RNA sequence: ACUCUGGUUUCUCUUCAGAUCGCAUAAAUCUUUCGCCUUUUACUAAAGAUUUCCGUGGAGAGGAACAACUCUGAGUC
């Protein structure tokens, strides 16, 4: 059946090592600040499109919100604009910076900053104070404002009481690999799961979902924006009513007496199909 | 191609990542094939 | 200078209904107090040293110190506080006296030409016609009786009903000053209570609005109390002993009809329908005009309404596959008869109204005796006169309504329209398609 | 489950506690862990946390908690029985912390949370300072302990040093805020609980000692916790806590015996399935099933930590040790919250927390029903027992004994005191327990006290609720069409009750202005208004900042206004307030109710003011907190001293009115030392018209402000923008564009991140966080809270060039165009008249 | 130009024929705001490695701020270990380049 | 007016009538005071005229206000929407570049005191487009010369009526070019079922004296 | 330490879809608007509602294959 796979941590470590080339180094969802599907949803639900986001055809004419007449408070003579109200402001807070927001989506506000250090040299121990980590004040603090216990007068502990986990290496060779896998992208975060088909594994998917391939010609931008538009339109309409009866028509055709089964090379099948099409 | 030729790789035609368009063509063919099957059945029948 | 008490009582600066004192001179109601609050600011700005209280309506005797009203200008206090007891209601029931208002207009108890909303004016007309009954004004003025029924906290229907009744009593009270009364508070209460149905935003059907208002009034007085029969409901309840028969479908042949009869399919079954308001449908419209090609008006005799004794009992028609035999038979006729013409009806494409004349004389009737001969002893006062008739006018899309009501006892029979306050003669009243009629058994 | 109601009767088994968090995710994770421990039916999904404290759908979708959730249950203890914990989880946002201010009066104990990796934050420091000023117990919780263990992968000794540094910083902040001797906080003292809130890993020193005792031996857990908590070192040869540190290569007791086992377990679990072998599990005394082993790394670690570390007994023990019962803790709360004094007989009875005494319940929280039509007033019952159907008089926040009309009588329906299951089965609730009174929502807006109708005739409501943050962002509200204007207004009222921080004001220009603290705050306000409180679509305006009017120079000439009655004229001169006095007065340091001698001594010592000036009648703005102070410097030689005493109330009312509505933009005015020069008035009471003084007083105030040099003032918001080191300089660039000034910048101790404290003007603060996050490509994060008023450049009334309708004005021209736009928008005359 | 760009931006805010491939007229990334136009690349403090970007080029294209800070903060032993690691990496790179174009 | 018809909810401007053709900054300043005055004047006019003899419906009327709030006036004229703006109120970089405005002066001041910017009315443009649709409709068997002469008459009439408004109104130019191409394509499909790749313009512009359609056009096609 | 505990691979068959059926994504028809427009094949581009289509899960059933090796909890153990 080859449907579910149960594997081990080192295999994920080595596969992630090999696939680092095709996988971005982003680990925190805050990088997809205004490029997550909800931001594009609320951009499409409005006329305004973010500079990194594709344009869209408005759902309705929306002539009511197109050019409203000047009102007593809507007059620009009273509104003060210190900074332009860019599309970022509208997408971030659709319910505040947008008159008549109507049917919109809600975007995630924030995720705690992933404070992770990627392993640089395997030989060096994992539980090591990396130089990038800021130093802390190792103050002597001869003062004793904190409470202090008795001096060699109490706390008689039995010798059979060990500090629990003992005779076990605190740092092992596999600690770095596992702790790196713990912050892997979606495919490698799972220790073991179910298979997916070959054709529905989009490798380039994580690429355009990034903010931008910085340092690119205009045509690259246009291609990225258009393909993001296609992806977001695919994401919008996604509901299966298909409560099928699991009638495997292909299996029934296989069971039909008019056809038989055999084994052959793929190239032979290809030439057979070419002859059949001719 | 942009990524394949990102650095030391030449700016020539040497790019080999067909899967990205292969999946799109597979999906479009999957969408199309109902029409071709229906028309081929219409021809194969007598009420063409 | 301005009497804005018709609008909802709310703060002009705090947007709060608690402790909302009104400016006696400026005319603005704010929730602040006389010292160090919104009302203090208003008094120190508008210079109005007097401001009526939120509940006691006590004008500020001092600019900020004390709030004690003066009985000299108690006209507004009496206008905002309907306190006509039953003994005073008898004086109110004596409408023959010239009850000139504070401004010198005509009080018109129950038939005051109060202002109506631009849209859904049919709802306002229906409310005025309901308020045109002196029993309705007497019930509204009985605040202690109204306050006797407990108001559940969950439902806001009781509060809206109480507000509407208070507004109606104020309109019918002689203490009122302006003939035109803003229905903005009443319209908002109706929209909120009726779940936006028959809202003032768009024109609403008179029959549907009247039915919704009657149901709301019944709910306000009815409920968990032992007095299940609501006073509003019991006033116009009625009872029809429709021996409904599930007659066989027309497609069923004679053999199938005989089989169904042997199976008691077409057996008459009593419906015991409430029939709060009678709904009499006009006959078919004239497709081709024969007498006068310009316009043919097939006036329906008033006996068509009285035909419900046997004509409705002979009805063998339904919109379903099976031709249901209604066999309607009104057993108990309520003292108040509310007849709905239901001229508007939806065709296969658009809803059209039959322009047939009402042709209903305003005199004694005998439909109750026709409906049940033995009930004549119970219904001694069968002579019911059409108290208030409301007729639609104009195209079905952009249309309006106009009503004429008669004071009970006095019999003024005047048009309730604000411009045409006094119109006693029918002036071809039955010629127009009367939307609804309301009569009292008397 | 009837024991939940049974324990409510015992007034000594209740632990009224409110939570705080750097971010709402951390606190709500802990609350969800507590709920899962108490309720076995609800289990958090592997994909996402349950987040039972996020009742609102807005918080669930946005990810940041919106409204405080007062939900908890009876929880057991290691050395004690189950106590009915009731915890009001608070949002973890700087602006939303204003809602947490309500919780300050809900309970008398704050179990503060601090992230291990993030460390101290601006929100955490502000909450700690506010709690210290609120006279409540503080028990710190090191949150996200797994971050140091897993995310940072720091060495165990380095992790212990970082935790000790965080604890020391918290202790220093507490000591700076409050001088009480109970400020000592440490695992030995029992004020620090290490609770990662992830994988259900929570403990204290006592919890670890109890685990050790359960595993083997019979060591006294209290002594072991007292010894192993600090850096006292352990000698194996002596086999005892040896403060002299005899062993050369030994690790501290906490590092050796507490942090090290957790690190070993985490390394075994995350490292490999063979690392967390069944042999290792047996050595740890746990036998997980094959199904639990087949799960992913995160669920396996969560299950292992939850099974190994008990059921959060250490947190319960720490709370019981320090957070007092309502009977013990009611007296300080009676002293602080109550404005009637604890010396009152009813106040004294409440201080004893007598269920059978008078009924005195203070409701400050407001919660909408599922249908949204009706509300429910949530509040603590200080004294008495509320019963369903029992009528009660709900005195509002503005209620006073002067007028009894400020309070109304209402009936209380079902109580629904229990909130963990959100059920309404509660019939009556004793004193000291939180009650969700139903049916009394209409008479009261927020922070109102209910009381028995006839039992007491002199009890008054508690002091009005106060907030640390100040609402400075104002936004206009209009309907799409006026046809259903009142409906929206209805929702507006539902907004005012629901959010205490939000302020709805009906401006004279016919505009409904909502005042809030932060941009996200007002966005949530509008979302709740449109989706729940008023389905009508609402049009808005561009956000505006409330402005202040200040003085820089003394008045050139005196300004006098004459009362109409026989020309009674008062003359005055306004001068700028002394530097540093504004924040001192605004911090409730000195109140007008203080004795004259005490105020004179304070002014002579601190600000060296003249004793005669101090002895003058002092106003100090509205509620004695307005920075604009008024001193009646009228010469005693004049015969108007008796008249001044007879007109002191009118003068004070005029001054407070002028403070509320100034001459420019009619906004609040601060740091104005209004000196009442003199007044000549006829002694006849008839000539002393009450309404002839306050308008004259405000006219004098306006003229004096015009006579003095006028300046505009904008609220500079403090922002603690945390960002990675590389972007730090780029972060300053953002402040360069938005007219921001960097106040300080320090690296995060023990974390690669870097905090920058900056002072961004409110005018450019709108969307500053969005600019910072987008420009840094989603790396930097910011959080802005209003810090202080700063004088805007330019002159409000100087004739300057009119700015373009859609172009930013030059810096010298900002004040005049701000003033003109504010005056026109408010509806008053735009042009400023010197004669007026 | 930037001031006029903001000016017309605020003004705009307030006041068959077969084709072979996409056209550049649909680009939306053109924003005059220099902060938005020039966004600081998220290098993750020396840990940002884009997928398609060449690893060696990315190391060269890296701002080296994190690398320089780590070198400054590295101790003498840490500096020695880093020097040994980079020497081994250079030897490996020489080994690979020997095979290429041999 | 408030005494006759109160406006407590400020719903007067809820259903106001304004010209959507003009840009946002100049069409109509729907200030509360201006709307109230417009409604009051309309009510006064409706009261001064009996509802029986005639009527003045608000749904099909137009009111313009000029004051310290609104600096413009709108006229519908004889099927031509023209807005007058005084020069003494706003400058807005005044210049003499386009011919779509009119310079109006005072007898004594002898200086340009106000400028009238005029455009074809929406009703007039719709009527012209309907006329073009009618001309293209009767093309089943009508002669090509008849169709092209009908177009010549229509375009000549519109231009002779409001050349200045045709030049000023961009929408008028767009619609006239669109319907001109419509008629050209009608002639082309009359010639042959397919569509010419080049469609040379010599046929459509050679005068009938020389043997051609001779279509007068307001467009700009480069031969 | 004692008794019962009892498979997983598979092949098909019949149902129900909750569950991002699927951490992927097409197409057809109809419907309203937008560019429309020169008739359908068609379009452009979005919304709305279906359908087919690639697939999948749950659940049940029937044979083959490891059915004898038990896994495992219960059985005071
Ligand atoms: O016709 P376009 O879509 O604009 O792109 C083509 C072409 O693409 P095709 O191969 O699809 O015809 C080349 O692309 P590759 O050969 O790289 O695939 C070529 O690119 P190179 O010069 O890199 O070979 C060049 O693009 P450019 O010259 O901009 O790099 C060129 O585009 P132009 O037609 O715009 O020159």
């Amino acid at each position: 059946t080859y449907q579910r796979w149960q594997f081990t941590l080192p295999m994920m470590s080595t596969l992630y090592r090999l696939a680092n080339q095709l996988l971005t180094d982003l680990v925190d969802d805050n990088y997809f600040y205004l490029f997550d599907l909800k931001a594009f949803f609320t951009s499409k639900a409005l006329n305004m499109a973010i500079p990194g986001g594709p344009k869209f055809e408005p759902l309705v004419r929306d002539i009511n919100l197109q050019d409203e007449d000047w009102n007593e408070f809507n007059d620009i003579n009273k509104i003060i604009i210190r900074q332009p109200i860019r599309t970022e402001y509208k997408i971030a807070f659709p319910y505040l910076y947008n008159n008549l927001p109507h049917h919109v989506h809600l975007t995630w506000y924030h995720t705690p900053n992933v404070v992770f250090i990627k392993t640089e040299d395997p030989d060096l121990p994992a539980f090591y104070f990396d130089p990038l980590i800021n130093p802390i004040s190792h103050r002597h603090s001869v003062k004793s404002q904190e409470p202090l216990p008795d001096d060699d007068e109490e706390f008689e502990l039995p010798e059979f009481v060990e500090p629990f986990l003992k005779d076990t290496p605190l740092y092992t060779d596999n600690t770095a690999n596992g702790i790196a896998l713990l912050w892997a992208p979606r495919p490698f975060n799972l220790r073991s799961g179910r298979t997916r088909r070959a054709l529905d594994i989009p490798l380039v998917k994580n690429w355009y979902r990034e903010h931008c391939p910085a340092g690119q010609p205009v045509k690259v931008r246009v291609s990225y924006q258009k393909l993001l538009k296609y992806y977001v339109l695919n994401a919008l309409k996604h509901r299966p009513p298909k409560a099928q009866k699991k009638r495997y028509l292909f299996r029934s055709f296989k069971a039909t007496k008019f056809f038989q089964s055999t084994k052959l090379d793929w190239v032979e099948v290809g030439l057979q199909v070419c002859r059949q099409g001719y | 191609y942009y990524r394949f030729n990102t650095g030391p790789v030449g700016k020539g035609p040497g790019c080999g990542f067909w899967a990205a368009g292969w999946r799109v063509w597979l999906f479009f063919m999957r969408g199309i094939t109902p029409l071709l099957e229906r028309w081929l059945g219409n021809l194969l029948a007598r009420q063409f | 200078s301005v009497l804005d008490f018709d609008f909802e009582k709310l703060c002009s600066i705090s947007l709060s209904h608690i402790n909302a004192y009104a400016c006696l001179v400026c005319g603005k109601y704010f929730q602040g107090r006389g010292l160090k609050s919104h009302a203090y600011i208003h008094s120190v700005q508008f210079s109005h040293h007097v401001f009526l209280n939120l509940h006691t309506l006590k004008f500020y005797c001092l600019p900020d110190n004390y709030e004690i009203i003066d009985s000299s200008l108690e006209d507004i206090t009496y206008v905002l506080k309907p306190t006509f007891t039953k003994q005073q209601i008898a004086n109110l029931d004596k409408q023959a006296k010239l009850s000139r208002a504070y401004d010198g207009t005509t009080y018109l108890p129950g038939i005051v030409g109060l202002n109506n909303i631009k849209a859904n004016d049919y709802a306002n007309a229906v409310l005025q016609a309901l308020s045109n009954v002196p029993p309705l004004r007497n019930y509204f003025l009985e605040e202690d009786n109204y306050k006797n029924i407990k108001r559940p906290p969950g439902d806001i229907m009781f509060l809206l009903v109480q507000r509407f009744g208070e507004l109606m009593r104020k309109l019918w009270n002689p203490r009122n000053f302006k003939a035109h009364v803003s229905p903005h508070e009443m319209l908002q209460a109706v929209v909120l209570c009726s779940k936006k149905t028959f809202q003032i935003t768009k024109q609403g059907d008179g029959v549907d609005f009247l039915s919704w208002f009657l149901n709301a009034l019944h709910s306000a007085l009815g409920g968990t109390k032992k007095k299940k029969k609501t006073i509003v409901t019991d006033v116009f309840q009625g009872s029809m002993r429709i021996f409904t028969k599930k007659l066989p479908h027309p497609d069923l042949p004679a053999e199938e009809k005989e089989q169904l009869l042997h199976n008691d399919e077409y057996q008459e079954t009593m419906v015991e329908s409430t029939f709060m308001y009678l709904t009499l449908d006009l006959p078919t419209a004239p497709l081709y005009k024969d007498e006068k090609e310009q316009l043919i008006i097939p006036q329906v005799p008033l006996f068509n309404i009285l035909a419900k004794f046997n004509g409705i009992t002979e009805k063998e028609y339904k919109t379903y596959k099976e031709n249901f035999l209604k066999r309607f038979q009104l057993t108990k006729l309520p003292p108040y008869l509310i007849f709905c013409i239901k001229r508007f009806t939806k065709n296969n494409f658009f809803v059209e109204k039959n322009p047939t004349i009402v042709n209903f004389p305003i005199t004694n009737v005998d439909l109750r005796e026709y409906l049940s001969e033995e009930v004549q002893a119970v219904h001694k006062n069968t002579t019911y006169d059409l108290i208030a008739n409301i007729v639609h006018d104009g195209k079905p899309s952009e249309g309006s309504y106009r009503i004429h009501v008669l004071h009970h006892g006095t019999g003024k029979w005047y048009e309730l329209q604000d411009l045409q306050v006094t119109d006693i003669l029918p002036q071809m009243i039955t010629l127009s398609e009367a939307y609804i009629q309301i009569w009292k058994r008397r | 489950m009837d024991f939940l109601a049974d324990l409510m009767d015992n007034s000594e088994l209740i632990r009224n506690v409110t939570l705080c968090g750097h971010l709402h995710h951390g606190k709500t994770c802990f609350v969800d862990c507590l709920i899962e421990q108490t309720h076995p039916e609800i289990r958090k999904r592997y994909d996402q946390d349950l987040c039972y404290t996020d009742i609102l759908f807005t918080e669930q979708e946005r990810g940041v908690g919106i409204k405080s959730t007062p939900v908890t249950v009876v929880l057991p203890d290691t050395k004690g029985k189950s106590y009915l914990f009731n915890i009001m989880d608070t949002p973890g946002h700087v602006n939303f912390s204003d809602e947490v201010t309500a919780g300050l009066r809900i309970s008398d104990g704050v179990v503060l949370f601090i992230d291990a990796a993030e460390g101290v934050m601006l929100n955490t420091e502000r909450l700690i300072k506010h709690a210290v000023q609120e006279r409540l117990a503080v028990t710190v919780c090191i949150n996200k302990i797994d971050r140091l263990i897993l995310e940072l992968k720091l060495p165990p000794t380095d992790a212990y040093y970082k935790l000790r540094h965080i604890v020391d910083e918290v202790n220093g902040l507490i000591s700076m805020y409050s001088t009480d001797e109970n400020l000592i906080l440490s695992p030995l003292l029992g004020n620090v609980c290490f609770s990662s809130s992830q994988y259900s890993i929570c403990f204290t020193l006592g919890s670890f000692a109890k685990i050790y005792a359960d595993t083997f031996g019979d060591i006294n857990y209290q002594e072991f916790a007292k010894r192993l908590w600090g850096d006292i070192y352990f000698n194996p040869k002596t086999r005892k806590f040896t403060k002299k540190a005899p062993t050369s290569s030994s690790q501290r007791s906490f590092v050796e015996f507490i942090l090290e086992p957790l690190y070993k377990i985490l390394a075994q679990v995350v490292g490999d399935v063979d690392t967390s072998l069944p042999r290792t599990l047996d050595e740890l005394g746990i036998h997980l099933t094959k199904e639990e082993l087949k799960l992913n790394i995160r669920p396996l670690l969560r299950l292992v930590c939850k099974k190994f570390f008990g059921e959060f007994t250490g947190f319960v023990d720490m709370c019981v040790q320090h957070i007092p019962s309502p009977k013990v803790g009611a007296k300080p709360k009676i002293e602080h919250t109550y404005t009637g004094g604890v010396d009152s007989d009813l106040g004294e009875a409440m201080s004893d927390c007598d269920p059978d005494g008078p009924l005195m319940c203070h409701t400050t929280k407001m919660y909408s029903t599922d249908d949204g039509v009706q509300f429910h007033a949530f509040g603590r019952v200080l004294s008495g027992t509320i019963h369903a159907g029992q009528p009660v008089k709900v005195l509002g926040e503005n209620y006073t004994l002067e007028d009894e009309e400020d309070s109304q009588i209402c009936t209380v329906g079902r109580l629904w005191i229990s909130v963990a299951r959100y059920h309404i089965e509660v019939n009556r609730v004793p004193a000291g327990n939180w009650v969700l009174i139903e049916g009394v929502d209409q008479p009261i807006v927020k922070t109102a006290t209910i009381t028995e109708p006839r039992g007491n005739e002199e009890a008054q409501i508690f002091r009005p609720l106060k907030f640390n943050t100040t609402s400075v962002i104002k936004i206009a509200v209009e309907p799409v069409n006026p046809s259903e204007l009142p409906k929206m207004l209805d929702g507006l009222r539902k907004v005012n009750k629901s959010y205490p921080s939000l302020t709805t004001k009906v401006e004279e220009s016919g505009e409904h202005v909502i005042l809030g603290t932060g941009e996200l705050y007002l966005d949530c306000v509008m979302h709740d208004l449109r989706k729940m409180y008023s389905e009508i679509d609402i049009k808005v305006a561009d956000p505006v900042v409330t402005f202040c009017e200040t003085v820089v120079e003394t008045s050139s000439l005196k300004c006098f206004a004459e009362t109409p009655n026989k020309k009674n004229k008062i003359t005055m001169i306004a001068e700028p307030l002394e530097k540093g006095l504004a924040e001192d007065i605004e911090n409730e340091v000195v109140q007008i109710t203080w004795n004259r001698k005490k105020l004179g001594e304070f002014f002579q010592t601190k600000y060296d003011w003249d004793l005669l000036a101090a002895r003058s009648i002092w106003a100090f703005g509205p509620d004695a907190t307005g920075p604009n102070i008024l001193v009646d410097d009228t010469l005693p030689s004049e015969v108007d001293k008796a008249l001044l005493g007879s007109v002191k109330d009118s003068i004070v009312q005029g001054f407070q009115w002028g403070t509320r509505e100034g001459p420019l933009c009619d906004e609040l005015i601060r740091n104005v030392k209004f000196k009442i020069l003199d007044a000549v008035v006829a002694q006849e009471p008839l000539h002393r018209g009450g309404g002839q003084i306050i308008p004259t007083a405000r006219r004098v105030v306006y003229s004096a402000f015009l006579m003095a040099t006028p300046r505009l003032m904008e609220p500079y918001y403090f922002v603690e923008v945390q960002a990675p080191a590389d972007c730090v300089s780029a972060v300053y660039t953002v402040l360069a564009r938005r007219r921001g000034h960097v106040t300080q910048d320090a690296p995060i101790p023990g974390s690669p991140l870097y905090t920058i404290k900056a002072f961004i003007p409110a005018i450019d603060s709108f969307g500053f966080e969005t600019d910072l996050r987008t420009h840094t490509q989603g790396q930097a994060f910011s959080l802005s809270v209003f810090h202080h008023w700063q004088i805007v450049p330019g002159d409000p009334l100087d004739k300057s060039i009119v700015i373009r309708p859609l172009e930013p004005q030059p810096a010298p021209h900002l004040a005049r165009e701000f003033m003109i736009k504010t005056r026109r928008r408010k509806g008053l005359s735009e042009d400023v008249s010197i004669s007026k | 130009k930037d001031k006029s760009k903001e000016l017309h931006a605020i003004k705009e805010r307030y006041l068959r024929k077969f084709v072979f491939e996409w056209d550049a007229s649909e680009d939306t990334s053109i924003d005059y705001n220099p902060l938005y136009k020039e966004r600081h690349q998220v290098q993750l403090l020396g840990r940002g490695f884009i997928a398609g970007i060449d690893l060696k080029q990315q190391k060269r294209e890296q701002s080296r701020f994190y690398g320089d800070l780590m070198e400054k903060r590295r101790t003498l032993e840490e500096k020695e270990q880093e020097e040994a690691r980079l020497r081994k990496l250079r030897k490996k790179e020489a080994k690979q380049r020997w095979d290429d174009r041999h | 007016y408030l005494t006759e018809h109160p406006d407590p909810n400020n719903e007067n401007i809820v259903g106001y009538n304004n010209k959507k053709c003009w840009p946002r900054d100049a069409r109509m300043r729907l200030m509360k005071h201006d709307v109230n005055l417009g409604r009051a004047v309309f009510w006064d006019i409706k009261n001064r005229l009996p509802r029986s003899v005639t009527t003045v419906q608000w749904e099909n009327s137009f009111v313009s206000v000029y004051s310290k709030d609104n600096p413009n006036l709108l006229f519908n004229m004889c099927g031509f929407e023209c807005r007058i703006l005084p020069k003494c109120r706003t400058s807005y970089e005044e210049f003499t570049h386009k011919d779509g405005v009119w310079n109006l002066q005072n007898e004594v001041t002898k200086e340009r005191t106000a400028q009238c910017f005029l455009r074809v009315d929406d009703e007039s443009m719709q009527r012209f487009h309907n006329r073009v649709r009618q001309i293209l409709m009767a093309s089943g068997s009508t002669t090509f010369t008849k169709i092209v002469n009908k177009w010549n008459t229509a375009l000549i009439g519109l231009m002779t009526y409001f050349r200045e408004a045709v030049v000023n109104t961009q929408e008028l130019l767009d619609l006239l070019v669109k319907c001109e191409n419509k008629i050209q394509t009608r002639i082309k499909i009359g010639l042959n079922s397919k569509m010419p790749s080049r469609f040379p313009p010599v046929v459509f512009y050679t005068p009938k004296e020389l043997g051609g359609l001779g279509m007068l056009s307001m467009g700009h096609v480069l031969i």
